[PDB]
């Protein structure tokens, strides 16, 4: 019953590990999309206001 | 956000900066003086 039961534990870790990789392999990604577009651009801003 | 509000408060500044512009420049009086000005239609009638 614990074998069968932590079978079902290792789906519910997996779920999730697989995830972690994949939005983790991404991540730079998101943030940067956001700096060179939003952040950056508003960095520049300031100086020729 | 915070580099916005500063961005905010710049081109507010510059906004008030810019109303400020228009008042000083305008050609309300459009040699004008020597001639006679059709809008004053009283000189237009001295000389009819």
């Amino acid at each position: 019953q614990l074998v069968e039961e932590t079978q079902e534990q290792v789906r519910l870790l997996i779920k999730g590990n697989s995830a972690s990789k994949t939005r983790l392999c991404r991540s730079p990604g998101e943030v940067l999309a956001l700096v060179q577009r939003k952040v950056v651009p508003t960095f520049e801003a300031v100086a020729p206001q | 956000r915070q580099l916005e509000n500063l961005v905010q408060e710049l081109s507010q500044s510059n906004m008030m900066l810019y109303k400020q512009l228009e008042m000083l420049t305008d050609p309300s009086v459009s040699n004008p003086r020597n001639t006679i000005d059709t809008k004053d239609y009283s000189t237009h009638r001295l000389y009819q």
